[PDB]
């Protein structure tokens, strides 16, 4: 259900275009427990979560860039809590992934439920480490090491969030 | 070309926007949460405390605590955190760009106003501050000028007398029953059915169930008397689990005593007692339109109900010759922001901030003599 | 009740013709409690509103235009403060005729009942600004800056009050 938290464009360059190549690629997987979309089989969602997996590890790569310029605790902490955790759900889909193709060559629709599951957690855990990301990396912009990887508060397209309801 | 923040921080749930607005963009309740099991998993066991929503929607494994309790605040090292997920996580602004708007319950310790400016100042190095007392935004909300606010909130519930401009301090009654309270007591009123809710994951619970249950009674001896001849009093409210509770005279129990406070033990009057009693505390020209503007800010004065029971319990105290009118607004929940959205973003008002130039020669001191 | 305060005539020409203009719309906006004028609803009470707000506003520019040239404290610090007075009624019922009518389209008398008692208090602080105008300008009129804004004491319609009764 981030369809709603990924309202973004096309910018940010390194962070966000990969975060909604795994928001398009999420809403066309978990589109197959409807079974209206372009995956038929069930080898296409193992393609699929072979692809989340390595844009995960991606993921998690720039994220270990932008966390060692980043001074202390206050948000250094939330942002390596989230890599951990999304070094865990990418690692553990990329090796669930082949037992499912060795179950598939070896001999059928909740085997495609549980690499869902895996990648709903996986994609909850980037997007929010793409909100700690941003809050690391627009709190410390004047902080030296920050300024090098050339992230400004303009390039993030997050806007304010919308009005709550006064009245039920 | 500026804006303001405006920040209340209630003791139930945080609500923040941007000033000149019309309703507040962030409002989450103001929860710190530890996690109290093992995490045998080898990931997601780093993150050591969740704040605002995420920790509402985790907390079954997670210890809860409010670090504003009465109105004071008891844990600055979860209040910052609150604040710190308000302006970068939720609200996503710097705080450096825009001057800030806090609000504070009377008749507080002043240590808690000191202490509340010098974090504001010399952590998040905001340009300028400024807090402002809880009930007088609830007139700029309401659009009048007069009248006697009475301010329920989830720590506190105040009385605050304010002819036209000029408030009366001397008659600013202050009581600490409010919404946890009635919470506590629908706690311990849900074991009579059979119903445990024991640890601080349950509150979340029973709070709910005064969210969508709890109205209050007109009368209170007859409606007592009915529920006896158990017929058409219960409700019945689905748990998070799956089983289903049945309520009957509980229901109206729980905000009984916001008009007798001697169902929990506390020596005071209720808030129909106190409010005659502020009243009478006043001067006797302006008690006219006093007894006629009663404005109700705080979400415990959104029981369906409350204002008919009010308008009936003063009226049999005070004299029958002129009109009583508990003038309820419908988005009183916020009312208390919205006020903070008018008087933040008031064209007469920017010379009437706490610039850091004003604080770092004067130190925390300085926030007496401004605002109250 | 300013209708007998609003003795004048269409002179003035920049002050006592909109303080007309928002008495008559008082006069319009308060029978609606009575309810037998040209109000139905309570969405034309919040345009209203609104325009009262701009009206005021409007007046509040005039009112700081005259205050420029004004020397010292004997009226000028009255009409600052009937100055701030009406700022503070035409800005609280701006963004308070905003959240009525977002409540009105999100799901209903005491709604147009408290805008009603800003306008009275707006109403009042307009009076006492344009009681406090007169003052200052036909005070000082031989007083350099006041002649250049070209408002005589005639320009007024303000005459003289009714004979008060001895008995009774
Ligand atoms: N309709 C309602 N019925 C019962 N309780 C409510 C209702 N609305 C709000 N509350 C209670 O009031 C609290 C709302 O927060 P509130 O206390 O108004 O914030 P603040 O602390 O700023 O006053 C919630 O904790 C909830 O317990
Ligand atoms: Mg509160």
């Amino acid at each position: 259900l981030d369809a709603e938290v990924s309202k973004w464009d096309d910018s940010g360059n390194d962070i966000i275009v990969l975060a909604k190549q795994m928001c398009m690629i999420m809403m066309e997987m978990t589109d197959f427990t409807r079974g209206k979309g372009p995956l038929k089989n069930t080898s296409d969602v193992i393609s699929a979560a072979k692809k989340i997996a390595e844009a995960g590890s991606r993921m998690d790569k720039l994220g270990r860039t932008i966390a060692d310029h980043c001074p202390d605790s206050a948000c250094k902490q939330d942002l390596l809590a989230y890599l951990q955790r999304i070094a865990l759900y990418c690692h553990q889909l990329n090796i669930c992934s082949k037992v499912k193709a060795e179950v598939q060559n070896l001999g059928g629709v909740d085997s495609a439920m549980s690499l869902i599951q895996a990648a709903k957690n996986l994609m909850n855990a980037v997007v929010q480490t793409v909100k700690a990301s941003y809050v690391a990396s627009t709190k410390y912009q004047k902080s030296q090491g920050m300024a090098s990887l050339n992230l400004p508060a303009v390039s993030w397209k997050m806007k304010a969030p919308e009005k709550k309801p006064l009245v039920k | 070309e500026t804006t303001a923040l405006v920040c209340d921080n209630g003791s139930g749930l945080v609500k923040a926007g941007f000033a000149g607005d019309d309703a507040p963009r962030a409002v989450f309740p103001s929860i710190v949460g530890r996690p109290r099991h093992q995490g045998v998993m080898v990931g997601m066991g780093q993150k050591d405390s969740y704040v605002g929503d995420e920790a509402q929607s985790k907390r079954g494994i997670l210890t809860l605590k409010y670090p504003i309790e009465h109105g004071i605040i008891t844990n600055w090292d979860d209040m910052e955190k609150i604040w710190h997920h308000t302006f970068y996580n939720e609200l996503r602004v710097a705080p450096e760009e825009h001057p800030t708007l806090l609000t504070e319950a009377p008749l507080n310790p002043k240590a808690n106003r000191e202490k509340m400016t010098q974090i504001m100042f010399e952590t998040f190095n905001v340009p300028a501050m400024y807090v402002a007392i809880q009930a007088v935004l609830s007139l700029y909300a309401s659009g009048r000028t007069t009248g006697i606010v009475l301010d329920s909130g989830d720590g506190v519930t105040h009385n605050v007398p304010i002819y036209e401009g000029y408030a009366l301090p001397h008659a600013i009654m202050r009581l600490d029953l409010a919404g946890r309270d009635l919470t506590d007591y629908l706690m311990k009123i849900l074991t009579e059915r059979g119903y445990s809710f024991v640890t601080t994951a349950e509150r979340e619970i029973v709070r709910d169930i005064k969210e969508k249950l709890c109205y209050v009674a007109l009368d209170f001896e007859n409606e007592m008397a009915t529920a006896a001849s158990s017929s058409s009093l219960e409700k019945s409210y689905e748990l998070p689990d799956g089983q289903v509770i049945t309520i009957g005279n509980e229901r109206f129990r729980c905000p009984e005593t916001l008009f007798q406070p001697s169902f929990i033990g506390m020596e005071s009057a209720g808030i129909h007692e106190t409010t005659y009693n502020s009243i009478m505390k006043c001067d006797i020209d302006i008690r006219k339109d006093l007894y006629a503007n009663n404005v109700m800010s705080g979400g415990t004065t959104m029981y369906p109900g409350i204002a008919d029971r009010m308008q009936k319990e003063i009226t049999a105290l005070a004299p029958s010759t002129m009109k009583i009118k508990i003038i309820a607004p419908p988005e009183r929940k916020y009312s208390v922001w919205i006020g903070g959205s008018i008087l933040a973003s008031l064209s007469t008002f920017q010379q009437m901030w706490i610039t850091k130039q004003e604080y770092d020669e004067a130190g925390p001191s300085i926030v007496h003599r401004k605002c109250f």
